[PDB]
């Protein structure tokens, strides 16, 4: 084209290829409103994205909250 | 000829004394100015804070003082020797002081 | 000795942006001392081979205690061996840099004073060194025809049998098991303004010379590192806050060797091990933690004052017959911190400028964020000679070391003929200097 | 300089500054005389190497 | 501020973290006086650090002893 | 990865990945042959800055240094060809001009 | 414009332009190029993965 | 952009175009920079530049 970027050839479907998860259903939460149906999947593939980024930095926080004491040097009595 | 027979007069104690250089540079300046003087002295407090001798100090900050041996060691070997320095000359009078 | 590839060592270590900080706070430690130096023998053999393998870079360039005894002490099998080929060239060396002070320093005396006193500018003891750990400051009065005033805040002190009131002396640690508990009480009732109670471990005639302390803080220092040092305050109790209040450290059966970053909490202890990669084990951090009873308390500065040496006692003034230095008490020279780590750097240390060979303004730039807006205020004091000084502190126009020293001294090569460039430039310009140079045709 | 184009009337010649050493042009100031300049800010500075 | 150090960031309260310990007692001997609530415990927090370094050189000279004969050499006997 | 793979090193192109290496992470993780390469660089680059202030001297000429006026490399009215933190408030505040 | 804040410790603008103007148009013999990037591309492939 | 207008002209990125890769010809480039004003030859009639 002349006003984007070529798009990177990547396998379709995600949600039919593997649905047993939680954030599947976010994904049906957006609404598509004035879009049409092929450009909605466009889209939510980006919401997609969204979640992901929020999913793992949430646990990414838990990882870096570093060991505590009362919880470690209770379990240190044997 | 060397230094050991010029041992004789340099060794002598009017090589050595200010009293006189600071008659005769008196004698044709009757009062230069005192500028921005600034490591002319010591001065003592009752602190012991160090940061009471680091934070009362660079808080504010005017045009920075500099002195005159702070830039007569920065000027090269000629551009003392050129006329358009009056400053950084006629404060030196005799290389054994300052 | 000291070839040409262990002046490029001390000046890979002069500009080190990644000085571990850890390493640094031990330095303040030990503050000269040999009991406190086998305390802590197992962990310079960490640090320094921990620093030498990942880095091919060695530690503790600074102080001329902590170097004496990497060097004397510690000659065996626990350090890399290359690392002590360099220590080894640093004292045999220096030993004979005082000795071509002799050959030109006369035999002869005049009274109490011989010619050693007065030719050889650095030899004279009356150059104490900038920093000092023991109380040099007797050793003055009890020998010299000076008359000299030691200007600690408002009051002096001229005479010796004030020792016992201005000058606390704390001996051994050993020898100070009963009085753990009023040093300490000396703390937390007193304020540490207006207080005139200046803390020394003493002094003895065995330990130290004025030269080799001398020749290593004035010569080597400002040169082998193109002038860029500093003068550092420390803090105490900051210190063994970080240390002694860890979790292990305190805590029950885990071992000796069970390796204390595997036991941190979210403190300082973390963004200070990571920036040497330090395994200590459980022992040796509890070592230092026992050196803390006999530290002293606030890094203290003083003034030292003596008249001009009597080749030259003539002047206008009567404070133009005498000319004053600085001793720092308690504190010692800085290296440029690490970027890292700077957020727990400023809170241990602090700088505080003295001199013209230890006020260098970018390596204090590290360490505190008016002064890092100080400098770029108005940027012309990045050079060692523009930069300003408190003038609660030194006066360029009362020392031995004048504006041009530093001049030279930020403009040097690494070569090792400049290294004997400043042990020839200091000497006395004096009438009765002038003799000794004519016997030998200089 | 440059040549001004003036489009519905008659031009001239307007002028900018060549700010720093390099902007001189390389024929009357040579690479050879640009490298021989450096070694002079060299041993009077003194950088190390 | 203008005339201490900042302050160590380290994390509060090591009696509540760990409180099974003899020395802890040993904290709890000191007086408050004429010192605040929060101004107290920044000061008997010092008073631990005292306990610490007297506690582990006490430990130390029973460690730099050396081995001794009377106790060693009877052992020696197997 | 990539010095075993080659005889170079990586991240040559901006100034702010070359400082982040020089900082952190000062042990042998990257190989210490690897280590040199960077501090020959930011080691070294602060003595390019050094001399450049043995010609700029000492003086100011109003409230205005002469750094900022000589030496064209100073100079805050010119920039970095990129620019991540925020340069343009930093001119704004301490000029004198209509920028 | 999106650009982060600023840090008086941080940098300085004389260390950053003697990188990119000195070590950078002599080391590369003046080869190099300035460079676009669209982000919701680029850290597409990473997350749909 | 347009170049007749910016801090450095052609020979600046001439000069790049042909360099050698010695340390001298990095100390040419710090030299290079260098703002040609009637008060910076104040500087270098000092140093003898």
């Amino acid at each position: 084209s002349n006003f984007k970027v070529r798009d990177p050839v990547i396998q379709e479907r995600l949600d039919h290829d593997y649905a047993h998860h939680p954030l599947v259903a976010r994904m049906n939460t957006l609404d598509q409103g004035n879009m049409s149906q092929a450009e909605y999947l466009v889209q939510k593939r980006h919401y997609l994205v969204f979640l992901i980024a929020h999913h793992y930095y949430e646990a990414y926080l838990r990882r870096m909250g570093g060991i505590q004491r009362r919880d470690h040097l209770q379990t240190l009595r044997d | 000829f060397g230094y050991q027979n010029a041992l004789k007069s340099i060794c002598h104690p009017r090589m050595h004394n200010p009293t006189q250089s600071a008659q005769a540079l008196n004698q044709a300046f009757p009062d230069p100015d005192g500028g921005h003087g600034y490591g002319l002295r010591y001065e003592q407090t009752p602190n012991m804070n160090l940061f009471r001798t680091f934070h009362q100090y660079y808080m504010g900050k005017n045009v920075a003082f500099v002195p005159d041996v702070a830039q007569k060691a920065l000027v090269t070997t000629e551009d003392l020797l050129h006329p358009t320095s009056h400053r950084l000359l006629r404060l030196e009078v005799h290389p054994f002081f300052d | 000795v000291i070839d040409q590839l262990t002046i490029d060592v001390i000046q890979e270590t002069a500009f080190d942006p990644a000085y571990p900080l850890f390493c640094y706070v031990i330095e303040a430690m030990i503050h000269g001392q040999e009991e406190k130096f086998v305390m802590n023998m197992p962990l310079i053999a960490l640090v320094i081979q921990t620093y030498w393998v990942n880095s091919g870079k060695l530690a503790f360039v600074n102080s001329y205690h902590m170097v004496r005894f990497i060097c004397t002490h510690m000659g065996n099998g626990s350090i890399p061996k290359e690392a002590h080929g360099h220590y080894r060239k640093i004292l045999g060396e220096l030993i004979a840099l005082e000795q071509a002070l002799l050959k030109l320093a006369g035999h002869e005396t005049v009274g109490r004073t011989p010619i050693t006193h007065l030719v050889s500018a650095l030899l004279d003891p009356h150059l104490l060194p900038p920093f000092a750990y023991h109380d040099v400051f007797t050793d003055l009065m009890q020998k010299s025809s000076r008359q000299p005033i030691i200007k600690i805040g408002d009051q002096n002190y001229d005479n010796p049998q004030n020792r016992a009131t201005f000058i606390n002396l704390r001996g051994r640690m050993e020898d100070l098991v009963n009085n753990l508990v009023n040093i300490y009480q000396t703390r937390v009732n007193e304020d540490h303004d207006e207080r005139h109670v200046l803390d020394v471990a003493p002094l003895d005639e065995n330990d130290y010379n004025p030269v080799l302390e001398k020749l290593f803080y004035y010569v080597l220092m400002p040169v082998c590192s193109n002038g860029h040092m500093c003068g550092m305050g420390v803090d105490y109790q900051n210190v063994a806050l970080t240390l002694t209040y860890n979790g292990p450290v305190f805590a029950d059966v885990v071992n000796a060797q069970d390796d204390i970053l595997l036991h941190l909490e979210n403190g300082t202890l973390k963004d200070i091990l990571q920036a040497g990669d330090i395994r200590p084990t459980v022992d040796m951090i509890r070592v230092l933690c026992t050196s803390f009873l006999t530290c002293p308390f606030v890094t203290q500065a003083a003034r030292v004052i003596t008249k001009r040496d009597p080749a030259q006692s003539f002047a206008t003034h009567e404070y133009g017959k005498d000319v004053a230095q600085t001793v720092l008490v308690n504190g010692f020279g800085a290296f440029a911190v690490a970027d890292r780590s700077r957020e727990a750097a400023e809170t241990m240390f602090y700088p505080v400028p003295f001199n013209k060979l230890y006020a260098d303004p970018l390596v204090a730039a590290t360490l505190h964020p008016l002064l890092a807006n100080y400098v770029t205020r108005l940027p012309n004091q990045r050079n060692a000679v523009v930069f300003n000084v408190p003038s609660n502190l030194m006066a360029e126009y009362e020392e031995w070391h004048k504006s041009p020293v530093a001049a030279y001294a930020a403009s040097c090569q690494a070569t090792p003929g400049a290294i004997s460039a400043m042990v020839s430039m200091h000497q006395k310009l004096s009438a009765p200097s002038f003799i000794c140079q004519a016997k030998h045709r200089m | 300089f440059f040549v001004h184009p003036c489009p519905g009337a008659r031009g001239s010649y307007r002028a900018t500054h060549r700010t720093m050493v390099g902007n001189i042009p390389q024929p009357l100031a040579p690479r050879e005389f640009q490298e021989s300049r450096g070694a002079q800010f060299d041993a009077v500075t003194n950088m190390t190497h």
